[PDB]
């Protein structure tokens, strides 16, 4: 007899069971080396769905500049950045007729918040492109480095506090003739560039290899961009999430629970609104090169007509990131490595000496991409991507822009109706008709208006079948049973501060991976089990009574012996396990409190303990976490 | 990574770091040539570096510091701990729950305040002398400021902490969570265990030291009763002899039943197995019926469910008018022939008058809940016997409420001011469930014997039942007291470590009549009550083999005479099931055997465990951590003769550890041994034995 | 604070600011502040508008009022209505928000509650407004500034200076005015002026067609772009179609054809460590967990006869594997835990050089040296080769979720349960335990985390160190007895690991029983000697060594650390089947689902194959069987299982649509296949994958008859 595996999809389905398809427990893929073959391979890509386009040479920065927009019309089913102004200005003035008065009051609401926000608020996103190193560097350190640069060079905007002084100082840091900045060559040292140079690099984006991403065989490269451009893409995105909040058809921006029972209510709703007699059909989609056929220039026609009826200056905040964007220089990373096999002997050629050797030098797949990027490369090594949105960061505005695709909901009143979900990358179309045949007429349909509006459903990617199944961003619906969204369960280990509010975080990661996402009673006692026995192997602080010997479990032991009352004793101190899942969010200490004997708890709970020491407001609370100032609040060396 | 970046501290001599001072040299330089501290000239910080194991030293030797105020300083999280204990915990449905995004403040305080005042509150409460320059919140605030005065006084934490406390009890931290029903602040920091995407669990937090303590244990104790006796074959007898035998930590249940006119069913059903006088009124499970007007006959009859199935009911037809109650909301009922004709209610909690009308609805037998069904209806009992089709709707119905709201239809409500209608959610509207209304005029809400039946159903003089035991509630909750009993059939209720602890009290006390009994020869020995409750915690699978071990060492003990008393106590408690030898006729062997809850939960059949150890110097018989004395039982021949008889089937000792034989055998191979063939084995570490097998 | 706003505020005004507020998703709690300002202004606009009505002809004093709040209301609601009146009355509509609309004037008012001098906050609303609106200024200290003459005549500002008459004291005098912030704070940012250059950026950043920014923003707002969709779809070529076609059972071919083709080598064994031919020597314990190497040094003296031995046959060579250097290592290892000595270290010596690879990597130069160089090109890279189905893969399957007498589990203890959530987690857990702690895989993942630990320890702790680390292992019978194995013995190589992908190499040599000439297919990577003889059931069988030269990352090492969430992966997916049937029945179904019951019989699952056909299982080992899948995902994991996983989830979606007829599309059928198939290259894993896809779609089609 020989087993196999896929043959329980015959006794269940394959939703039910969907959890086995995804191999989660393996290692995640990798990247080993240098990103710049795949940002060569990223801009090649996006210079060729729009080489079709109008090209020509900046003038501010002397770039090749490529600009599909309103360019001709696709001829074959190939990824086309060629979107045309006029229909998504239709698009988007139909979406307006059916939310009447969204657009401004979305404009004014963002507007408003802007007002409000405070520079501060740039320290609250992820990694960031410094210029005046050209690194990636925590959001904060950026900007502080570049509030430094600029008070250097007179722009003292960042003092009012407000985020307006500070992009008014961004802005008009484009104006100046030279600047001066602090770098790092390690010590501290000041440099002068030219307004050129420093445009470019504020404008400049760098590239790395996107690392453990799951479910795709060839790795792909993802872009950062500077501290410049953070509040504008900041409001603009505000903008954009104001907007989505109130599209029916918006998959965003909540999670989980939420997700669900809009995915059920929209399939109901469109169940419901199925002519007698007719069909219903679902269209599960994949956008292929989202990313890369999407264009800045559509973005800033968008915030142009999403700001119709708002003041000139908002107009102007909202316009300026979309107007950076497309003119946005792509860094090339880190270069290409040559060996000589017979000499053992490896070199490495920076992005800047890229062509500094004859291209037969290259293996064939790396000759055929420079011969393809030479047009758009420039001197110092960085790439001109006019084209695209490789960083993304308009997730918001671009799922607006697909419901507004969403929105059109048929075509030369033919006999067949479409709504559906989207979000971001990913979307789910239902379409309604009297027969198949009609429902794939007006996928079809949808399908040329998408190609129009600069997106591209992906043919081998995505499928359609009869409504009532279907996926949606990992999430599989099949007859109402939602199966889960399938995520990374992550390793529920030692959390790495010290050994009271190590256990704390440690409980508090496995009840909030219950309450916000999936994960049921069972599995989250095994979590529990897990975490303790890591908590206990790291610490070297297994139970008392446990034979297993070591250096402090030998006095761990000598406590058991001594103790009288075991019952309430902390797993750190060899105690019992007493967490379950009532009992997840309240610390230890205080549960075992009324059982623990005076003999250790007066030990335990000493005032002037000599390991805690001097605190401070964060070391207490720094996520937040509960915990007692005993002697497992002790730090690092 | 930094989880890794610890892993190597500890196998630093000193990474954490030390205070200096007193507390500093309290811990020495080295303690059993383990490294606590050290004496580091550091170059301008002064600083001393301390050991892992220290915190270790602290626990065991450390001087007894001052804890006093200690439950004052962290009282949000003593607070969050009683309501957690004074909680009450409800039945586990399984089915949709739809939860919704929502800013729901995930933990309590004790005054809500912005930032920037709770800050100038607290500085005020540490520091009044460094608080600088008087502020206003300060004037306001002024009550809760003088409180924590009079409570964080004298107590020698660090005020950084007091501090931190003190933020966490009044600066808010709301975050957005998914909640289905259950919006209190309370109920928040529960979320996690209240309801998942599939399933709901009800959760009652507790309030206050609440009076009614002996009610709310006698509830239980009784509830506890039922369910034991429900189980086992003539609940009469052991439900009787149970509640005899059952103390609330003073005195007998009775007198206290007697005593209060409490209990919902529980108590009704116990106190007439004991022949005690109960209120007249029939149940329905939460709700309870008092007829007025009207009568009816029960006919015997097949109906269609809506899922499509047929099963036999006897149901009620004819007018009938009844006092219907459930919880505290009151009410009235109009029931006839697969009708409701309208039904009366007043005003109460929103759970208590769903429950009241879902009830009546089930219990009415409208034609419109037949069709109101849509899943499986094949519910279990705790007996595993399938529940009545009236019980099977009502539980059905009560895990599933919108469907028959869904279902019913609605209409329009009266003009009557007082009266007015209610939606799905309880919520005044004019579309209301027909026959169904709300009123002001609160109508007003004694004891007889009745008998009892072997299912524990009450049935009145002329027979009607008026209690079923399937009313009895599940709401599954603590104690206040600490309520004791003497039974060994109940002792499966105790944890695993406390059942063992009673069942080897037990055998310890009347060992003299159990040895009397064993030298005989019978196995009526076997099948003692004590031994019944202690089965439960033995694995099925390996329960008749551990028995069969066990009689067969008991017969090899008492055949040739290596009495011992230690393995006897030990190896009895096993002896009750049926022997399950192996297909060569030969009983299994074991080393350890192993307990329900795994780890701890073993007793050791050569040395000692931690829940059965033996000292023969001493005497002493350490069970589960509490010592005893067997002198008087102990003879000095079985001081002598240790161990080596009494471990292994069929097989005794012959000579010495022989390191020519070989090495110590296993198991696998001791089996697998013919007679005639001499082994050696090991007891523990340091006492290895030789042993011979014996036909 | 709030209990004193809802002194001077009734509940009206307090919910409609705050929902105001949550037009703006601020922590309303955080500041009060600007929320008091709001409801003041609120208030105000309520106080002008409470008695003054208008006539059906314009009389001063029916159901209208001579005024119209805006504030308050939702702002969509708002801005709606805003839109209509500046439509119907044919009047200039303001780019701001309005506050206030007259019906007299037919103008739309601006009130601002400022604190201190009012002229000079009225400039600055000017400002920010111009002449679009009129202002209605007012200030705690008596003052005012009103735009319009007949807006308003002096009883409503006498009543709305007596109303704010309170809060410029009564705030005071509890002490509250100290903590009033102002109201143009909210409005700071009003001026933004752009640059020359940011200009120019904008110019050049104009779709093409238009000349400059100008002329593309007077196109967007004043052209109406009606009808533009559907000429643009009229005038698309025909051949931008998404190529419809009904999916049928016919269309469903086998993925990945190449496995069958008898040409390419059949994939060989790869994993890091032995799994089902392990041979693990045995030694009885019961209790303290020695160290690793004394483990061994007690464990080999227990087997002296194998490690005394001397004289190997040499039975399988791997292509570039030097015999001798390995036996050399093998018995350098074999002493160095036999010895007195507490280190493990091996001394750097030729065969440990070579074994280890010491000086193999290529020497830097600078990057002028090699542009002048000539020879010096950028190697080819290196492809995965195609192999075909290999039966090895299927007998570590079959062999990985048999029963077997061990436990290798042994996870701690959780607190009693109390709430019935906790007991049904308890007996889910007590059950999927029951079933999977007596299986060989979880024997087998224990082996891999325990030495994917001890590894990383030594290359963290050990970087310039040769160290022979013992693979061991802890396990238990069902009889209580304690034994610790020991399965082989992995030297560690220089571990200088910077990077995350940094390799170091270990060697391993495994005890096995399996001759390896039975699948002579199956070792092409292992160097193989015949090492000894044990008996064992009466038979003489004998064990050899597996010696194999592997390589491992800090990340891998890591995810070994981890590999027990395998039990997570598995947990949880029963859970979820069991949550189902508890759907179906309303009540816990655990127990039906395992043992079943008088109502619901177990059950079962169809689990293989037999003579070709189909065979039932029950629930455990379906169980058993999806946890060693899990762990085969954790062992075979690499970037071909994710791609394949990732593209075979719609074939195996569409084949879910099929079964339950639900008729579904395909737009390009050949395109998925495609993207399927250049993810079978080598992975043991993914070929047995794409022949037990193939074998199920098989019965699948049959089935579906």
């Amino acid at each position: 007899m020989n087993i196999n595996p896929y043959f329980l999809f015959i006794d269940v389905p394959i939703q039910a069971a969907i959890s086995t398809t995804f191999p989660y427990t393996g290692v995640p893929p990798y990247s080993h080396g240098t990103g710049t073959g795949y940002t060569i391979d990223t801009v090649i890509r996006t210079h060729e769905y729009s080489n079709k386009g109008k090209q020509y040479i900046s003038d501010v920065t002397g770039c090749t500049m490529v600009d599909p927009t309103n360019g001709p019309l696709p001829e074959d089913n190939e990824p086309s950045a060629y979107a045309q102004l006029d229909c998504v200005l239709e698009a988007l003035d139909r979406m307006d007729e059916e939310h009447p008065g969204l657009f401004q009051a979305a404009s004014q609401n963002a507007m408003e918040t802007l007002m409000v926000t405070t520079v501060d608020k740039l320290t609250q996103g992820r990694q960031t492109f410094d210029w005046t190193v050209c690194r990636n560097q925590p959001a904060a350190t950026a900007l502080n480095t570049t509030i430094t640069s600029f008070r250097l060079n007179d722009l003292n905007g960042a003092d009012k506090g407000g985020l307006i002084p500070f992009c008014q100082d961004i802005i008009d840091s484009l104006d100046r003739p030279e600047m001066t900045f602090f770098s790092v060559k390690p010590m501290k040292v000041k440099d002068k560039i030219t307004k050129v140079e420093y445009i470019k690099r504020a404008l400049s984006l760098n590239t790395m290899t996107k690392d453990a991403e799951r479910g795709k065989l060839k790795r792909r490269a993802i872009a950062t961009a500077g501290i410049q451009i953070r509040g504008f893409v900041l409001v603009v995105e505000n903008l954009a999430k104001n907007i989505c909040e109130n599209l029916e058809q918006s998959g965003l921006p909540v999670g989980g629970n939420e997700k669900k029972a809009k995915l059920s209510n929209a399939v109901a709703k469109m169940l419901s609104n199925c002519p007698p007699g007719g069909i219903s059909m679902t269209v599960t989609g994949d956008n292929t090169k989202w990313n890369e056929c999407l264009n800045p220039r559509i973005f800033l026609a968008m915030t142009e007509r999403i700001t119709r009826d708002s003041p000139i200056w908002f107009r102007d905040f909202c316009s300026i990131a979309p107007v950076l964007f497309s003119n946005k220089i792509a860094r090339l990373g880190k270069g290409f490595m040559i060996t000589s096999k017979t000499k053992r002997l490896k070199a490495q050629i920076p992005c800047p000496d890229l062509f500094s050797i004859p291209l037969e030098r290259y293996n064939e797949e790396t000759r055929a991409k420079l011969k393809k990027l030479k047009p758009f490369f420039n001197e110092e090594g960085t790439a001109s991507l006019s084209p695209g949105m490789m960083m993304g960061m308009f997730n918001m505005l671009s799922t607006v822009l697909g419901v507004a695709a969403l929105g059109i909901k048929n075509i030369g009143n033919k006999e067949y109706l479409w709504d559906g979900l989207q979000s971001s990358d990913d979307f789910a179309l239902f379409v309604n008709a009297k027969d198949e045949e009609t429902c794939m007429e007006g996928i079809n349909d949808f399908y040329r208006t998408c190609k129009l509006l600069g997106i591209n459903m992906s043919k081998k990617k995505s499928y359609c079948n009869e409504t009532g199944m279907f996926e949606f961003t990992s999430m599989f619906y099949r007859d109402g049973f939602v199966s889960n969204f399938a995520m990374e369960l992550p390793s529920f280990g030692v959390a790495g501060v010290n050994e009271s509010a190590d256990m704390a975080i440690g409980m508090t990661i496995i009840k909030n991976n219950m309450i916000n996402n999936g994960m049921g009673p069972a599995t989250a006692q095994t979590a529990i089990q897990l975490f303790i026995a890591d908590y206990r192997y790291t610490y070297k602080c297994h139970r008392g009574d446990s034979k297993v010997e070591g250096k402090r479990m030998k006095i761990i032991k000598e406590l058991w012996e001594n103790t009288k009352g075991r019952d309430g004793l902390l797993v750190a101190d060899g105690g019992p396990n007493i967490y379950n899942l009532r009992n997840l969010h309240i610390p230890e200490i205080v549960l075992k409190y009324n059982l623990m004997d005076p003999e250790y708890k007066g030990r335990l709970l000493h005032p002037q303990n000599p390991f805690v020491g001097h605190l401070s407001i964060e070391g207490i609370k720094e996520m937040d976490y509960d915990a007692v100032s005993g002697t497992h609040s002790w730090r690092t060396k | 990574n930094p989880s890794l970046r610890m892993k190597w501290a500890m196998c630093s001599n000193f990474p954490l770091a030390l205070t200096k001072g007193d507390m500093a040299n309290r811990i020495p330089l080295e303690y059993k040539g383990i490294q606590l501290k050290t004496n580091a000239e550091d170059i301008g910080t002064k600083g001393q570096m301390c050991s892992i194991a220290a915190v270790t030293w602290w626990n065991t030797y450390g001087p007894i510091g001052d804890t006093e105020g200690f439950e004052r300083v962290y009282e949000s999280f003593f607070l969050r701990k009683m309501r957690l204990d004074n909680a009450t915990w409800g039945r586990i449905t399984f089915g949709p729950v739809e939860r919704v995004r929502k800013r729901v403040l995930l933990n309590p305080l004790t005054k809500e305040m912005p930032p920037d005042e709770a800050s100038n509150v607290i500085m005020e409460i540490l520091f009044p002398k460094e608080a600088g320059i008087p502020r206003e919140s300060t004037w306001i605030h002024r009550e809760l400021i003088k409180e924590k005065r009079e409570k964080l006084k004298g107590t020698m934490i660090t005020p950084i902490v007091l501090a931190y406390m003190l933020e966490r009890e009044l600066v808010a931290r709301r975050r957005f969570l998914p909640v289905a029903g259950a919006t209190s602040a309370e109920f928040i920091e529960m979320l996690h265990c209240l309801q998942g995407e599939n399933w709901r669990q009800i959760y009652h937090p507790g309030g206050n030291k609440l009076t009614e303590s002996r009610s709310q244990s006698m509830i239980v104790a009784c509830r506890k009763i039922i369910r034991r006796s429900i189980v086992a074959s003539n609940p009469l007898e052991l439900a009787v002899e149970i509640a005899n035998k059952t103390v609330i930590d003073t005195e007998p249940l009775k007198s206290c039943l007697a005593a209060i006119d409490g209990g919902d069913v529980a108590c009704d059903i116990i106190r007439a197995a004991l022949g005690l006088k109960i209120r007249q009124r029939q149940r329905f499970g939460r709700l309870e019926l008092k007829r007025i007007s009207g009568r009816g006959f029960k006919n015997d009859e097949e109906i269609l469910i809506g899922n499509g199935t047929i099963q036999k009911i006897g149901i009620w037809d004819g007018e009938e008018e009844f006092h219907v109650r459930c919880g505290e909301c009151r009410g009235i009922l109009k029931k006839s022939k697969m009708k409701l004709e309208k039904l009366l209610i007043n005003s109460a909690k929103k759970e208590d008058m769903r429950d009241l009308i879902i009830l009546c609805m089930v219990f009415s037998q409208d034609t419109r809940m037949f069709q109101g069904v849509r899943g499986e209806i094949n519910f279990l009992n705790r007996a595993g016997q399938l529940l009545s089709p009236m019980y099977q709707l009502q539980r059905y119905f009560l895990n599933r409420s919108n469907d028959l709201f869904d279902q019913w239809g609605y209409e329009e409500s009266p003009k009557a001011s007082e009266l007015h209608g209610i939606n799905e959610s309880m919520n005044a509207s004019d579309y209301t469930l027909k026959g169904v209304v709300v009123t002001r005029n609160v109508i007003d809400d004694e004891t007889e014997k009745v008998s009892i039946t072997k299912n524990l159903s009450l049935i009145k003089r002329t027979g009607e039942v008026i209690m079923g035991a399937n009313d009895v509630s599940e709401l599954e909750s603590q104690a206040q007291l600490m309520i004791t009993y003497d039974t060994p059939k109940m002792w499966e209720m105790g944890t695993t470590k406390e059942l063992v602890q009673n069942t080897y009290q037990w055998v310890l006390k009347n060992l003299v009549t159990l040895k009397a009994q064993f030298l005989l020869g019978k196995e009526d020995m076997f099948q003692w009550d004590a031994f019944e409750a202690f089965e439960s915690i033995i694995p099925q699978k390996m329960a008749g083999q551990y028995s069969g071990f066990a009689r067969a060492v008991l017969k090899q003990m008492r055949d040739q005479e290596v009495m011992k008393t230690d393995q006897f106590i030990k190896l009895l408690p096993f002896c009750f099931s049926p022997p399950k030898l192996r297909s060569n006729g030969e009983p299994y062997q074991f080393l350890k055997l192993v307990l329900k809850g795994g780890g701890e939960n073993f007793i050791e059949v050569r040395k000692g465990s931690p829940l059965f150890s033996y000292n023969p110097q001493t005497e002493v018989l350490t069970i589960c951590g509490r010592m005893m004395s067997l002198k008087g039982k102990i003879e000095d021949e079985e001081r002598n003769r240790s161990m080596g008889n009494a471990v292994l089937a069929g097989f005794l000792v012959s000579g010495k550890y022989d390191p020519d034989l070989g090495d110590f055998k296993t198991i696998e191979e001791l089996e697998k041994l013919k007679p005639g063939e001499k082994a050696n084995i090991l007891l523990y570490q340091g006492k290895p034995v030789k042993v011979v097998k014996r036909k | 604070m709030d209990t004193f706003i809802t002194r001077n505020f009734q509940t009206t005004i307090i919910q409609k600011a705050k929902n105001t507020m949550a037009e703006f998703s601020e922590d309303p709690e955080l500041q009060p502040a600007m929320l008091f300002n709001i409801c003041v202004h609120l208030e105000v606009c309520y106080v002008i508008s409470d008695m003054n009505f208008l006539d059906e002809e314009g009389k001063a004093y029916n159901l209208r009022p001579q005024y119209e709040v805006i504030e308050g209301m939702p702002r969509t609601i708002a801005w709606m209505v805003q839109r209509s009146l500046a439509q119907e009355h044919g009047i200039e509509t303001p780019k701001y928000l309005a506050d206030l609309f007259d019906y007299k004037t037919k103008r739309f008012i601006e009130v601002g509650i400022t604190k201190g001098l009012a002229d000079d906050y009225f400039w600055k609303k000017k400002e920010k407004l111009g002449n679009s609106m009129e202002l209605m200024i007012f200030s705690y200290n008596q003052d005012y500034s009103l735009s319009n003459e007949s807006s308003l005549d002096e009883e409503g500002k006498g009543r709305v200076l007596s109303r704010l008459t309170e809060l410029q004291a009564e705030l005071s005098l509890k002490n509250l005015w100290q903590v009033l912030i102002g109201e143009e704070d909210v409005e700071k940012g009003i001026d933004f002026k752009l640059g020359q250059t940011i200009s120019r950026l904008r110019d050049i950043s104009v779709p093409a067609g238009f000349s400059n920014f100008e002329g593309m923003r007077s196109y967007i707002d004043n052209i109406d772009p009606k009808g533009a969709i559907e000429r643009n779809l009229a005038r698309m070529s025909p051949l931008v179609s998404v190529t419809p076609k009904k999916l049928t059972w016919e269309d469903l071919r086998p993925i990945g054809p190449h496995i069958y083709n008898h040409e390419l080598p059949e994939v060989p064994y790869n994993a890091f460590l032995l799994m089902s031919d392990e041979l693990g020597l045995a030694n009885m314990t019961e209790g303290k967990s020695k160290k690793p190497k004394t483990l061994a040094k007690e464990c080999l003296e227990k087997y002296s006869t194998l490690r005394d031995q001397t004289d190997p046959i040499l039975i399988m060579k791997s292509e570039k594997a030097n015999e001798n250097f390995l036996w050399k290592l093998w018995r350098d290892c074999v002493n160095t835990i036999s010895n007195e000595e507490m280190s493990n270290e091996l001394q750097k010596t030729n065969y440990a050089k070579w074994a280890t690879g010491d000086g193999l990597t290529y020497q830097k130069i600078m990057k002028e040296v090699a542009i002048d160089d000539e020879t010096m090109c950028q190697e080819e890279p290196k492809i995965p080769n195609k192999c075909r189905v290999a039966a090895w893969v299927q007998t570590e399957m079959n062999l990985l979720s048999t029963l077997t007498s061990k436990r290798a589990l042994d996870l701690p203890e959780i607190g009693p349960d109390v709430a019935p959530v906790e007991h049904v987690g308890s007996e889910r857990r007590k059950y999927f335990v029951n079933e999977i702690n007596y299986c060989k895989a979880s024997t087998v993942m224990m082996k891999y985390v325990l030495f994917h630990t001890s590894l990383l320890n030594e290359s963290n702790a050990s970087m310039g160190k040769y160290k022979v680390i013992p693979i061991t292992n802890r396990v238990v019978n069902e009889k209580g007895e304690s034994f610790d194995m020991l399965y082989g013995l992995a030297v560690k190589g220089q571990s200088h690991l910077r990077g995350d992908t940094d390799v170091v190499t270990v060697v391993t040599f495994e005890f096995s029983s399996t001759d390896p000439r039975v699948d002579s297919g199956k070792w092409p990577k292992y160097t193989v000697f015949r090492i000894g003889s044990l008996f064992v059931s009466g038979r003489e069988k004998s064990v050899y060594l597996y010696c194999r030269v592997n390589g491992t990352n800090k990340i891998q090492m890591k995810w070994g650390m981890e590999a027990r969430r395998c039990l997570l992966q598995s947990m949880q997916q029963m859970e979820a089947i069991v949550e189902q049937e508890s759907s179906i029945q309303g009540y816990d179904m655990t127990k039906a689902c395992f043992k079943g019951d008088r109502v619901n019989s177990p059950k079962t699952f169809s689990i293989g194959t037999q003579e070709g056909k189909l065979v039932k299982g029950s629930f455990g080992k379906a169980l058993r069987v999806i946890f060693t899948k899990c762990l085969m995902h954790y062992v075979f994991g690499n970037a071909q299982l994710e791609g394949f996983s990732a593209e075979s989830r719609r074939l195996l979606l569409l084949i879910q649509a099929l079964k339950d007829r639900k008729g579904p599309w395909v737009f390009d059928l050949e395109g998925m296949y495609s993207g399927i198939e250049e993810c079978i290259s080598n992975n043991p894993w993914v070929i047995q994958s794409a022949y037990w896809f193939n074998e199920w779609l098989g019965f699948e089609k049959e089935g579906s008859k």
